[PDB]
C-alpha cells in the first residue's frame, strides 16, 4: 500500500520486516509463509526496480524462481528490466519464456508486441494482439482490441502516398474504438482512439472536444495533453500549447523527451519565443545529435533568427556577427546533412531547399558587418554635446 | 510560391497502451 | 471566445486563518497545468466544498457561448445559450487590482488579478502570459465546476 | 573537511540558461586551485577555489552556440572549452583573456577533456572520431576513429596512457593515446553512453548511459569488472576520485551519486541541484566535487577522506 | 519440466492469496467518469458526416 502511495522507504521497511518476521511465522505453516514470502519478495523486487536497486530486484526475482519457478511475473519483470536497459533482445527473451510457460498469457504477448511496435513491425506486432482475442480466457480483452486499433493508428502515422491504405486502416481502427467504447463506458483509450481517428480524418474540432472530455477524468495520459497541445498549435493558440509542453516535460519526463521537446520547439517557433526555440533545439541537439531531423530544426531556427536580424539595419554588430556565423553554421549543417543526413527520417528535398536560402542570406549578411560599426559611433556625438552643455551649467 | 516550411516534426495522434500494471500484490 | 483564462484547480486550504463568516470561506487553490495560484472566497452554504476538492476554473468575460460580451445587468429573462448551463458554480465581478513583479527597470513576469465578486474576493495569481484577457476594472465570470472524478 | 557528504559552496543564478559543464584544475605555478564553467549562454566563467570557497574572477565571452564542455589544465594556467558549433576556445586563467579559437568544423568538437599532463585536449565528434588538439598549437593534430556512431563522451586516464570514448550506439572505445590505436571496443550499454571516467590507478573504467545503469570495465583486460544500479534517469556525467576509492555520477534525475568502488554501493546522493546535473568533477586530491546543471547554478560538495 | 510443473499449484496458491486491482483491462478504465453518453452524442454528429448526409 505504501508502494501504491509512492512511500518507497516505508514499503522497503515493511517488506523487509515482513520477510524477517515471516521466518518466525513460517514455523506454523512453512508452505503458507513461503507463499507469503514470495508475495513479499515480489513486492520488494518491484519496489527495488522502482528504487533502482536492480541487483536486489534481480536477486529477489531469481529467488522467487529458485523457490517458485512457475511465477510468470518474475520472467516478465526480468524482461521489463531488460526493456528498461533498452535491450529488446533480452526483453524478448524473458517474455518469450513467459509465453513458453503460459502461451495464453496476454502480457507476455503484449510485451513482445511493445517490442515489435517500437521497432515498426506492425505485422508481427499485430500477431501478438490477434492471438489473444480468439482464446476464451482472454476473448474479452479490451487491451488487445485497442491494441489492434493502435496498430492501425500507428500505421496511420507513416506516410503512404495512396490515402486509401491509410483510410482502410482508419476504418479498421475506428470500428474497434467505437465498439470498445460501447461495451465499456469508462474506456479511456477507446474514446481517445475515436478522437485520434477523427484527428487523422481532419476533424480536429470534435477531436479537441473529445480529448478535453477524456482529460477531465485523468491528468496522467500524456497523449491527451499532446493531442490537445497539437490542436492548440493547429488552432494557433501557441501560448497554451507551449505551457502544456513545458509542464508535460517537467511532470512526465525525468529527462528531456526529444518528442515533447520537438513539439515544444514547433510551438515556440510560432509562439515568438525564438530565443527559447533556439535554446530548446540546441538542448535537443545536445541530447540527440545523431537524429538528423532535430539537427535540421536547429539549422532552421538559426536561419529564422538571422532572417530577422538581417532584415532590419537597426540590428547591431554582435547580432550581425552572430547571425553570420550562426547562418554559416546552419548552411554548413544543411550541407553536412546533405552528406551525413539520415535519409529515412526526413524528405531529402527539404535540406537542399533550406541550404539555398541560408547561402543567399549569408551573401547579404557580409554588408551588415560594415554597416553596424557606424551606428555605434552615432550616439557619441550627442554624448559629447551633453558634456560641453554640462560644463556650460 | 513554396508553401511555408514548418518545424520538421512527424505528426502523431497517439493512443499509447499504458504500461502493464504489475503493482505490488496484497495478501 | 471570451475565455480569459482556464485551468484545473484543487482546494488546498479552507480559511486556514479561521472562519470569519458563516456562509462564506476562503479557498487557497492551485492549478495543475499552468501552475496558477488562486485565493477564492465562496458561499460555502449554498455550494459547500471540502479540502482537496478538484474544480475546473474558466475565467471568462461572458456567459454567452458566442462570447458576445454581455452588459453586466441581471436579467431573469435570458433566452440565449449560456455556459453556466453546463457549469456548476459561477461568480461575477470586477477586477479591482492587477499586480506583478514590475520594476522601474523592467516589466513583470507574473500577473496577479484581483477580482471582487460583489464583495466576495478572489486573487488569481499567475504569469504575464495567461492573464492576457485580463484588464483591470472589467466584468468577468468565474465559470467553475468541481470534477466529479 | 566534513566527515559526511554535504554542500560546501553554492553560486546561484550563475548563467542565463543551463550550465552544461564544470571542471576543477590545479595550477602548479601558484599551487592554487581553479574552477571553470561552460553554459548555453556562450559564457565561460572562471571561479578560483580559495579557502574552501569560489571567487568569480573572469567571465570569458566568445562562443556562439553554447559551451558544451570545459576542462582545466593540471600543469598550465589554461582552461579549455567546446561549443555546439564544434569550435574549441582556450582561456587565460591569469588574465581572464581568450587565448585561441579553433574552427574544427560543424561536428569535430563535443565533450572536452585535458590529458593528465594537460599538454593535449581531446574532444568527441559526430563522425565517431576523437580529435586531440594541442593547447599550444591550436590545431587538430591527430584523430582517433571508433568507426561507430557519435562519440558523446571521452575521458583521459590519470596515468595518461588511455583515452576512453563512449558512443551513442552504446559502444565503448579505449584508445592508446601515444599511438592513437584503438585498444578495446566494449559492448558497453545498449543505450547511448553519455559519460565515462577512468580510475586514478587507471585499472577501472566507469561508463554512464541513458539506461540509468553504471558499468565498470577493467582498462587493461577489457573484462566486465562490475555493474552498478541506482539512477532514476539518464546518467549525464561521471568522474573518478583521485583517492582511488570513490567516483561520482550525475543524472537528468537532478541527482548526483557518489559510489564506493570496493563495496560498489552509493554512499550518498545529492539533491542540492534543482534540475539536471550535466557535469560533475572531483578536485585534484579527491576531497571535493564540483557540480553544474540546468538550474543555472554551480555547486561544490565536500567529501569524507 | 516434471519437477517444476508440480508447483504450478503452489504458484496458483500464491496467486490465490495475492490480489491486484489494476490489470490490463482495468488500467484502461476511468476513475469515475463515463464517456459513452458524450462521445456517442459526438458520434451522432460524426456518423452523419461518415455517411455523407
Amino acid at each position: 500500500l505504501h508502494f501504491r502511495l509512492g512511500n518507497l522507504g516505508e514499503a522497503k521497511k515493511y517488506f523487509l520486516a515482513s520477510l524477517d518476521r515471516a521466518k518466525a511465522e513460517a514455523e506454523h505453516d512453512e508452505h503458507y509463509y513461503n507463499a507469503i514470502s514470495v508475495t513479499t519478495s515480489y513486492n520488494l523486487a518491484r519496489l527495488y526496480e522502482a528504487m533502482c536497486e536492480f541487483h536486489e530486484a534481480e536477486k529477489l526475482y531469481k529467488n522467487i524462481l529458485r523457490e517458485h519457478p512457475n511465477y510468470v511475473d518474475c520472467y516478465l519483470r526480468l524482461g521489463a528490466m531488460a526493456r528498461d536497459k533498452g535491450n529488446f533482445y533480452e526483453a524478448s527473451d524473458w517474455f518469450k519464456e513467459a509465453l513458453q510457460i503460459n502461451q495464453d498469457h496476454p502480457d507476455a504477448w503484449s510485451l513482445i508486441g511493445n517490442l515489435h511496435l517500437a521497432k515498426q513491425e506492425w505485422g508481427p506486432g499485430q500477431k501478438k494482439f490477434e492471438r489473444i482475442l480468439k482464446q476464451p480466457s482472454t476473448q474479452s480483452d479490451t487491451y488487445s482490441m485497442l491494441a489492434l486499433g493502435n496498430v492501425w493508428l500507428q500505421t496511420l502515422h507513416q506516410p503512404t502516398r495512396d490515402r486509401e491504405k491509410e483510410k482502410r486502416h482508419q476504418d479498421r481502427a475506428l470500428a474497434i474504438y467505437k465498439q470498445v467504447l460501447r461495451n465499456d463506458a469508462k474506456n479511456l483509450y477507446a474514446a481517445n482512439g475515436i478522437g485520434a481517428v477523427l484527428a487523422h480524418k481532419g476533424y480536429f474540432r470534435e477531436a479537441r472536444d473529445v480529448f478535453a472530455q477524456v482529460r477531465e477524468a485523468t491528468a496522467d495520459i500524456s497523449d491527451v495533453w499532446l493531442n490537445l497541445a497539437h490542436i492548440y498549435v493547429e488552432q494557433k493558440q501557441y501560448i497554451s500549447a507551449v505551457q502544456m509542453y513545458e509542464n508535460c516535460l517537467r511532470k512526465f519526463y525525468k529527462h528531456q523527451n526529444t518528442e515533447v521537446v520537438l513539439y515544444l520547439a514547433r510551438a515556440l517557433f510560432k509562439c515568438g519565443k525564438l530565443q527559447e526555440c533556439k535554446q530548446t533545439l540546441l538542448k535537443a541537439r545536445h541530447v540527440a545529435p545523431s537524429d538528423t531531423v532535430l539537427m535540421f530544426n536547429v539549422a532552421l531556427v538559426l536561419q529564422r533568427l538571422a532572417t530577422s536580424v538581417l532584415k532590419d539595419e537597426k540590428s547591431n554588430l554582435k547580432e550581425v556577427l552572430n547571425a553570420v556565423k550562426e547562418l554559416e553554421l546552419a548552411h554548413r549543417y544543411f550541407s553536412y546533412l546533405s552528406k551525413v543526413g539520415d535519409k529515412m527520417r526526413f524528405d531529402l528535398a527539404l535540406a537542399a531547399t533550406e541550404a539555398r536560402q541560408c547561402s543567399d542570406l549569408l551573401s547579404q549578411a557580409q554588408y551588415h558587418v560594415a554597416r553596424a560599426r557606424k551606428q555605434d559611433e552615432e550616439e557619441r556625438e550627442l554624448r559629447a554635446k551633453q558634456e560641453q552643455e554640462k560644463e556650460l551649467l | 510560391l513554396p508553401e511555408r516550411s514548418g518545424v520538421v516534426c512527424r505528426v502523431k495522434y497517439c493512443n499509447s497502451l499504458p504500461d502493464i500494471p504489475f503493482d505490488p500484490k496484497f495478501i | 471566445a471570451g475565455i480569459l483564462f482556464e485551468d484545473i484547480f484543487d482546494v488546498k486550504d479552507i480559511d486556514p486563518e479561521g472562519k470569519k463568516f458563516d456562509r462564506v470561506s476562503r479557498l487557497h487553490c492551485e492549478s495543475e497545468s499552468f501552475k496558477m495560484d488562486l485565493i477564492l472566497d465562496v458561499n460555502i452554504q449554498i455550494y459547500p466544498v471540502d479540502l482537496g476538492d478538484k474544480f475546473r476554473l474558466v475565467i471568462a468575460s461572458t456567459l454567452y457561448e458566442d462570447g458576445t460580451l454581455d452588459d453586466g445587468e441581471y436579467n431573469p429573462t435570458d433566452d440565449r445559450p449560456s455556459r453556466a448551463d453546463q457549469f456548476e458554480y459561477v461568480m461575477y465581478g470586477k477586477v479591482y487590482r492587477i499586480e506583478g513583479d514590475e520594476t522601474s527597470t523592467e516589466a513583470a513576469t507574473r500577473l496577479s488579478a484581483y477580482v471582487s465578486y460583489g464583495g466576495l474576493l478572489m486573487r488569481l495569481q499567475g504569469d504575464a502570459n495567461n492573464l492576457h484577457g485580463f484588464e483591470v476594472d472589467s466584468r468577468v465570470y468565474l465559470l467553475m465546476k468541481k470534477l466529479a472524478f | 573537511m566534513t566527515n559526511q557528504y554535504g554542500i560546501l559552496f553554492k553560486q546561484e543564478q550563475a548563467h542565463d540558461d543551463a550550465i552544461w559543464s564544470v571542471a576543477w584544475g590545479t595550477n602548479k605555478k601558484e599551487n592554487s586551485e581553479t574552477v571553470v564553467t561552460g553554459s548555453l549562454d556562450d559564457l565561460v566563467k572562471v571561479w578560483k577555489w580559495r579557502d574552501e570557497r569560489l571567487d568569480l574572477q573572469w567571465s570569458l565571452e566568445g562562443h556562439q552556440l553554447g559551451v558544451v564542455s570545459v576542462d582545466i589544465s593540471h600543469t598550465l594556467p589554461i582552461a579549455a572549452s567546446s561549443s555546439l558549433d564544434a569550435h574549441i576556445r582556450l582561456w587565460d586563467l591569469e588574465n581572464g583573456k581568450q587565448i585561441k579559437s579553433i574552427d574544427a568544423g560543424p561536428v569535430d568538437a563535443w565533450t572536452l577533456a585535458f590529458s593528465p599532463d594537460s599538454q593535449y585536449l581531446a574532444t568527441g565528434t559526430h563522425v565517431g572520431k576523437v580529435n586531440i588538439f594541442g593547447v599550444e598549437s591550436g590545431k587538430k593534430e591527430y584523430s582517433l576513429d571508433t568507426r561507430g556512431k557519435f562519440i558523446l563522451s571521452i575521458a583521459y586516464s590519470p596515468d595518461g596512457k588511455y583515452l576512453a570514448s563512449g558512443a551513442i550506439d552504446g559502444i565503448i572505445n579505449i584508445f592508446d593515446i601515444a599511438t592513437g590505436k584503438l585498444l578495446h571496443t566494449l559492448e558497453g550499454h545498449a543505450m547511448p553512453i553519455r559519460s565515462l571516467t577512468f580510475s586514478p590507478d587507471s585499472q577501472l573504467l566507469v561508463t554512464a548511459s541513458d539506461d540509468g545503469y553504471i558499468k565498470i570495465y577493467d582498462v587493461q583486460h577489457a573484462n566486465l569488472a562490475g555493474t552498478l544500479s541506482g539512477h532514476a534517469s539518464w546518467v549525464l556525467n561521471v568522474a573518478f576520485c583521485p583517492d582511488d576509492t570513490h567516483f561520482v555520477s550525475s543524472s537528468s534525475d537532478k541527482s548526483v551519486k557518489v559510489w564506493d568502488v570496493g563495496t560498489r554501493t552509493c554512499v550518498h546522493t545529492f539533491f542540492d541541484h534543482q534540475d539536471q546535473v550535466w557535469g560533475v568533477k572531483y578536485n585534484g586530491n579527491g576531497s571535493k566535487i564540483v557540480s553544474v546543471g540546468d538550474d543555472q547554478e554551480i555547486h561544490i560538495y565536500d567529501c569524507p577522506i | 519440466r516434471s519437477f517444476v510443473d508440480a508447483e504450478v499449484d503452489v504458484t496458483r496458491d500464491i496467486v490465490s492469496r495475492e490480489r491486484v486491482w489494476r490489470t490490463r483491462t482495468t488500467i484502461l478504465q476511468s476513475t469515475g467518469k463515463n464517456f459513452s453518453k458524450n462521445i456517442f452524442a459526438i458520434l451522432q454528429s460524426v456518423k452523419a458526416r461518415e455517411e455523407g448526409r
